[PDB]
């Protein structure tokens, strides 16, 4: 199962792959957290 | 068997090995198909179809 590092671009294809809509992951007291939104 | 589980093994490792495309692959997503593609893209080359 020997790879080199081209299977670093494949990642950089998949995350070039995906509006952009994040996920609240956790709230409380008026502070929510959400996950995505890698353009905000 | 034998065979697959040598693959499944040498798979596991690299996923260890490799700490960032075990992330990308692990992220949980309602859609699976990006992660088929990447997955087939990177396996397809040394692994058996089952």
């Amino acid at each position: 199962t020997i790879s080199a590092a081209d299977i670093e671009g494949a990642i950089e294809d998949y995350v070039s792959s995906f509006e952009e809509i994040g996920t609240v992951i956790d709230a409380g007291d008026g502070i929510a957290h959400v996950e995505g939104l890698p353009s905000v | 068997l034998t065979n697959l589980a040598d693959e499944l093994a040498s798979v596991a490792k690299l996923l260890l090995s490799e700490t960032a495309l075990n992330k990308h692959l692990a992220e949980p997503t309602d859609d699976s198909a990006p992660k088929v593609r990447l997955l087939e893209r990177l396996l397809s080359d040394k692994v058996s179809a089952t």
